[PDB]
């Protein structure tokens, strides 16, 4: 059927080369060959929800794919297709967001890198109501930028977000991209104002005792003897 | 957001395809459940304030120690069991929209999803609310079809707490 | 994606009571009534596409620029994905009908659409006319009767009349 | 794979659940649609042999340049008829599985995933078989509700091909 | 994955001609036992946590090495990991009669599952046990009239107990 | 991500001498507080959890909105959410304290969490009134001595309210 | 599995750079832990069977509900106080291996990760363990450093519980 | 992934009491030598690359086929390669140094190392003689000692070349 | 940024916990270092300028063709001379950054991420700097402690340049 728009890709701290040194602003690599450990599991299925999810919850948590994973049959990256498509995260991220910030949010979280322009989550905006959120999700998977960064048996993650003798190197993309947006909690209807700002209670203003006041003394009357 | 219609809008639009007959059944299914299903809705809201005060008086001679130990989570006061009874109103608040939908969305979506955490930061035994909604199940008196209904229903309540 | 079901449970949920008599009445003739609205939606659903090529060659014929060298529409795949989003709009109004509620199509289509048809350089006014011309073919072959039993089916003629005109004017 | 029970049983394992409330409505309105699905279809296996004999005649009386015409896709000889009763009676047999299962799966896996191909590779013009559905859909004469179900079920069919 | 409605379609198309009028009355009288299929499962997955918690309960007074240290589920990850392995055993199976074929059943979940729990070093009797003692609670939970229209439901009982035996039979 | 021994560090580099006298004196006694220091940031994480429901439970007496039906923290996810962001405010507030500087704070959570806050709904101020209650514990557990030699802490007791200020005035 | 060391080398080996100067500290600093945890390893080895009598004591004083009320999960008879000595146990038992290893990863290994469904489906309120485990971090007596770091020890067992 | 001290931990467990008193004074002599070991592991990778270049121009003087035409490591991305492995091979049995146990070593890279060479026809017993002269220049770095204080490292020269002596028969 | 309470945090954040006895047990081990390592760092700052005019001095009686050859990389004139100092300044003073930090992670984000290209594009023999770093580490004199962690250290730096 009817291709992609070619849409020109703009410049990033990732398509360029970098001298990358181990530090810790590097994320933590979590890779399925390594851990095989059953604790070294749950660190990287803790990480692999982090990156979908945001801290999944009990109720988020699939549990035939981490026993799966745990035997070893699944690759991570069918676990995190297998995320994608699970109905939580169709729940929290395609239903209340619109294609276009669908498609944002789900670039930075599996490519690991913000989309370069707008015009390139408008032209991938075709394929997913067309073809499906399952045939996004793949044909997100099979391109090689996913593969040559993470590859089959890596967890993704920010790539190059912070460079050397920075302060900052940028906003985690956790931080920056939640689940709603203003147009849903428009829907929602919560800035319900907090109102605890000048009530104007009615009772009479108190005025300070003038000089040589009764009051004045009533303090150190109530001290003495 | 687990109701029959929105699934099958969800199926079609996550394959793509445009609505097809599979569909459209459930639509007149739909039927079989909702002929009772709004009535039974009406007869609850009718039964509610009963049940709660039955609730309450279930989970508290069920449990003496939180009537008698003083703490925050546990009634010893009034405003413990105020709590209680909010408590318990949501939990019948949640059946009687999760009966009008039709489905366990409402209840999964404003229920289920973080009661573990509040039981375990919280010191909320989840077996209080286990009592209640098995105190509801048995009180609240449904006839036929709407009365089946309610126990795959709050069944489901308790296999979500247990 | 909101069912009127449960935008009556969400608004009850807001307000925080049980869900009163007066909406119980309008929910019973809703179910009384959404027979006539889901088979609505299948019926409109059916012709889908004569319907859709009836909307763009009657757009063609009355726009002769789109089918013109330098039109939007001119070549080959803009043409065909210029049909692929009118089948688009329409089955995301067959499915906002379906739903009985506009929330579907404002929350799955409608809402970037007018920013994404800004920015590509599509007109908007276009769209707007085919979609019009597109619900009038809509509801006459969802409201006339052939081979069909009697019924009340004039209730959604209106109400997918006002989709269709949520739709065109939020594409604008 | 599309019946209603696989697309619940679909649902309730992408959401890892235990079948809720809604799934069993599912069946019990596969009973407003089978209880007369399986009379429509033993009905369409005794009219089926007329049917693609009427089909094969209205198809070559649209097109006479078929039977006129000598060509390898074109029916101009005996054994391009031949292909197709056989392709006609595909379609109806296709039509008759669809109405058993209750959903357009069996079609849908079986015709509809390589209609475009076969049709642009072959020189098969699709029209061919709107004709041969057309007069199917006419010609068939089911009575009452079975009748509307599968006017709708044979408009899925010709929405594939058109 | 095979509905038992799809298992007759396939056996037909394998076969070539239309279904036969002997394959219709089964079908028919499926249809009619159906309602009792349906929520045969519903009222099977009722109790399905406190089946889950009772059968665990007999299997671990029945062996107690496998509470005792060095047992296969003693750690408490391991313990809470064969509670997930016999809630999934047994929602598996109740697919599988929501099917009313045991296709789901062998094709989701038994099928691997045999090599995992013997490259693990999981015991493969000690779920046969599990299962079997879950089945038998199962239909009882089942068979039970209390509550509810009485009819005959040998057939359930019947099916139910088949599809327990094959669980724990692929198990081994 | 800056210890503020690699403050000096990067100071010095951008000046582009060595380290001088009077920064090493300053970094000895930082070293000779150090001590201090980091286990300050351990007690203070002693009772976090109990800090958070406590600061929490004030803030649902304080604002009885948040609890009540069409608030924020209403529905149970969204106030498990809400203790979600509490426990990572004090414990990036922690980390901060660990390090020594507030860089780690201003830099890992603060800075995109007022547009978080703003673009979400999230009333901010109430956010704000619930850190500083917070630090007053988060002191005053540190302060309080159980089983712990006497000292001078005050530095940490000042610098310590100094960082959850800027968390309160940075999230507004 | 928290080691320092472990940790060392997985840092080591995800950034794939052998070992530097900084990470040399950590075993010296190892050393600033270890030369009393090993000694608090062995005092509390020699403390630990009037320590679990004594926890036991302390969580049927707390709950006399447990020793009371007729249950699987509470322990009215004599099989369910052999559970309880099992599981004060095993607490202690981890809580001593967590202090050998010098990190939370046998611990957090061994009881952390299901404590959670474990407490919801068998109905074992973890203010019981939060009574127990205080109770052993006021009766253990630990001396100077060693009796500290076991307190952050057994905090965070009970944040983990609570 | 295991270190001494959990590996006293998980044989404990398997066991399931707690720790006796014989691995105890094991684990504070372990503790009163660990000293020795950890920064045993850093003076080897103290000069690892010079180490690396020295194994290697030494196998290739011995063995002139391997940069020799139609050699296993004759082109200059093959070269840079078997370098880039011998220094894998030293630096994660460094790693194994450091842990005290030859688990990270077996369980990171030794195990599909075998089939890797042999499928890659590599040959093996060139990778075998590379790593028994770079563990006999591993330990002199640490066996001499140079402007230090005498110690007992008979035990730990020891149990470094048992690790080296690991790798070299784990390749084959 | 390779600091050891740097990873302490960058660890903690990665699995998402809170910290440990570990924590503790890092930075107090970071006493065994510091406790050397600040007047190693001043000791070091008063031996800078004879230690930069020692090390180019040694540079250039290893290497006489870089005195004598003319070309823009080679010390030729004054202004090459004059970089020479810049550049072993720079390393002298990264050395004492890295003392000070407590990790390589100054030095290594500083000098070793570019040093690749800048070595093979501008013509700048490593082993000149290997040179420059082995006299600096037989001139400095630092006594016990300090020696190996600049031995630790500097070879670090050789390393990383060969
Ligand atoms: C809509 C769904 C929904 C659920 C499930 C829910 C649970 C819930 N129950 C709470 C409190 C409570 N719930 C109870 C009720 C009980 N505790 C007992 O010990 C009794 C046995 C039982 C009475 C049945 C009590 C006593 C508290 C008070 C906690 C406190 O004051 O700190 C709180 C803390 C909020 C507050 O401070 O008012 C939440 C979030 N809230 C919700 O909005
Ligand atoms: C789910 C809702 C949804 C909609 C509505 C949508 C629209 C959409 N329309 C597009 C293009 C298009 N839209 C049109 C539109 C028309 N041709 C005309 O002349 C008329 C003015 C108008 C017909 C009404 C044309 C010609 C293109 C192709 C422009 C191009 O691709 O270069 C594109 C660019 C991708 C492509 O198809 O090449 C998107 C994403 N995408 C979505 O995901
Ligand atoms: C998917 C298979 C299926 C079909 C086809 C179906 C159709 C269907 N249309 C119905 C009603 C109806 N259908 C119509 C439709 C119309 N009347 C007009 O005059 C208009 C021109 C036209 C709409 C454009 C009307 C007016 C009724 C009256 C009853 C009702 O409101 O449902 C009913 C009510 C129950 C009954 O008739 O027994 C059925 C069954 N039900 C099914 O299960
Ligand atoms: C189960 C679903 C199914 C479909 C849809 C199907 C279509 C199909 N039709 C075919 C051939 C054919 N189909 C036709 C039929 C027609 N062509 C015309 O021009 C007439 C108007 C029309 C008669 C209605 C003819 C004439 C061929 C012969 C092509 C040839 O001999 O090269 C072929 C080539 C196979 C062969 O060589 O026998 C396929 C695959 N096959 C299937 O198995
Ligand atoms: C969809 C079908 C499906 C099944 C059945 C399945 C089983 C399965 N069981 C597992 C473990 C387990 N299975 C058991 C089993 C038991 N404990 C006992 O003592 C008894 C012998 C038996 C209870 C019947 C135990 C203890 C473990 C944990 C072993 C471990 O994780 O170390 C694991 C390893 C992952 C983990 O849970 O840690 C898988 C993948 N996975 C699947 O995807
Ligand atoms: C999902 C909500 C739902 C439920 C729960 C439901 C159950 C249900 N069970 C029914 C029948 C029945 N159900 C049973 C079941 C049994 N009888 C026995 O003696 C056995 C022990 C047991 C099976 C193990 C029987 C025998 C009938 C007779 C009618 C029929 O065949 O459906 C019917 C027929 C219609 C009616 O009763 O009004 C209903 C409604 N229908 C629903 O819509
Ligand atoms: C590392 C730093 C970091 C922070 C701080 C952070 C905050 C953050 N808070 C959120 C939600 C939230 N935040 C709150 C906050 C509160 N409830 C109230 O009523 C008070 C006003 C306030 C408590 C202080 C609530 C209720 C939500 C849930 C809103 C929703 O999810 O719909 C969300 C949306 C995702 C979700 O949890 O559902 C993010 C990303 N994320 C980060 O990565
Ligand atoms: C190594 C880490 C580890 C933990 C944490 C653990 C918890 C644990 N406690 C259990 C039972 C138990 N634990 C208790 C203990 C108590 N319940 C009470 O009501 C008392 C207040 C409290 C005494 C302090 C009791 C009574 C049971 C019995 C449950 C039963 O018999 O069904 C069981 C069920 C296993 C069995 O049937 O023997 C597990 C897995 N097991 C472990 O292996
Ligand atoms: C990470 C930075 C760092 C280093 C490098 C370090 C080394 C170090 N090695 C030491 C001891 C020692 N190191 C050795 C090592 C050896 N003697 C031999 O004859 C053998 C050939 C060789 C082992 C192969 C010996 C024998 C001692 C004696 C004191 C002791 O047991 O620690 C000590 C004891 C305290 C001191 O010397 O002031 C230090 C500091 N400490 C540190 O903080
Ligand atoms: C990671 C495991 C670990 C811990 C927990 C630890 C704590 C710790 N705190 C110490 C000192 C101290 N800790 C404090 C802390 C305080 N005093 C107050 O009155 C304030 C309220 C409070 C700070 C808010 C003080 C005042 C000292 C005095 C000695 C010193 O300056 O270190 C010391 C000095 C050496 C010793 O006590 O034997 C230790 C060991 N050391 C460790 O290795
Ligand atoms: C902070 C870490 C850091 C390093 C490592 C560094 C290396 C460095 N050395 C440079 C030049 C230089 N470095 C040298 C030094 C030498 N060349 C020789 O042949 C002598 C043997 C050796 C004296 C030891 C010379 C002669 C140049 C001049 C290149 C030119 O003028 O084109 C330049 C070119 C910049 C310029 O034009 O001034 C860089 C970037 N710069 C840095 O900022």
């Amino acid at each position: 059927t009817i291709p992609l728009l070619q849409y020109a890709p703009s410049s990033q701290n990732t398509r360029v080369a970098g001298y990358t040194v181990g530090g810790d602003e590097q994320p933590f690599v979590f890779t399925t060959d390594n851990v095989i450990s059953d604790s070294d599991f749950d660190v990287l299925i803790n990480a692999a929800y982090r990156q979908i999810f945001f801290h999944a919850f009990k109720c988020d948590r699939q549990q035939l794919l981490e026993s799966q994973l745990r035997n070893g049959q699944i690759t991570v990256r069918d676990f995190i297709r297998g995320l994608l498509l699970s109905e939580t995260f169709i729940d929290s991220f395609y239903n209340k967001n619109s294609n276009y910030r669908f498609v944002e949010q789900c670039i930075q979280r599996v490519l690991g890198r913000d989309p370069f322009s707008e015009q390139e989550k408008i032209a991938w905006s075709i394929v997913i109501c067309t073809k499906g959120l399952a045939a996004f999700v793949d044909q997100l998977l099979n391109t090689d930028e996913y593969m040559e960064n993470f590859g089959y048996d890596t967890v993704p993650y920010q790539r190059r977000r912070s460079l050397a003798s920075r302060e900052q190197g940028e906003i985690p993309f956790n931080i920056k991209s939640p689940r709603y947006d203003a147009y849903y909690r428009s829907q929602l209807g919560f800035p319900q104002v907090v109102w605890q700002n000048a009530v104007r209670r009615f009772r009479t203003p108190d005025r300070v005792p003038q000089a040589g006041d009764p009051a004045l003394f009533l303090n150190m009357a109530r001290s003495a003897q | 957001m687990k109701t029959p219609l929105t699934e099958a809008v969800a199926l079609a639009d996550s394959q793509g395809r445009f609505l097809s007959n599979t569909e459209l059944q459930y639509l007149y299914g739909r039927l079989r459940q909702g002929a009772f299903a709004l009535e039974a809705a009406q007869t609850l809201t009718a039964k509610a304030d009963t049940l709660v005060n039955g609730a309450a008086q279930a989970v508290y001679s069920k449990f003496p120690y939180t009537t008698s130990t003083p703490g925050n989570n546990f009634a010893a006061d009034q405003r413990g069991k105020d709590k209680c009874a909010r408590d318990i109103g949501y939990y019948l608040r949640m059946v009687t929209y999760c009966l009008v939908a039709g489905g366990t969305g409402p209840m999964d979506e404003y229920l289920i999803a973080g009661v573990d955490e509040i039981n375990r930061t919280f010191d909320l035994s989840p077996s209080w609310y286990v009592e209640a909604l098995k105190h509801i199940k048995a009180n609240h008196g449904l006839t036929g079809d709407a009365a089946t209904e309610t126990n795959n229903y709050i069944d489901y309540a308790i296999n979500a707490l247990s | 994606m909101f069912d009127i079901f449960t935008r009556v449970v969400s608004q009850a949920d807001a307000r925080g009571e049980f869900i009163s008599s007066d909406k119980l009445e309008a929910l019973k003739k809703v179910v009384a009534e959404g027979t006539k609205r889901s088979d609505a939606v299948s019926r409109m659903t059916n012709n889908a596409s004569s319907i859709v090529t009836n909307a763009a060659r009657q757009l063609f014929a009355d726009q002769p620029q789109l089918i013109a060298p330098g039109g939007n529409a001119y070549t080959n795949r803009r043409m065909a994905a210029c049909l692929r989003d009118m089948e688009i709009i329409l089955r995301y109004v067959t499915y906002a009908t379906f739903t009985g509620d506009a929330s579907v199509l404002n929350d799955r289509c409608l809402n970037g659409l007018r920013e994404t048809y800004v920015a590509l350089g599509v007109p908007g006014a276009s769209v707007a006319a085919g979609v019009r011309a597109m619900g009038k073919a809509a509801v006459a072959i969802v409201m006339d009767p052939a081979g069909v039993t009697s019924g009340d089916c004039s209730s959604l003629q209106q109400e997918i009349e006002l989709y269709f005109e949520t739709a065109a004017k939020a594409v604008e």
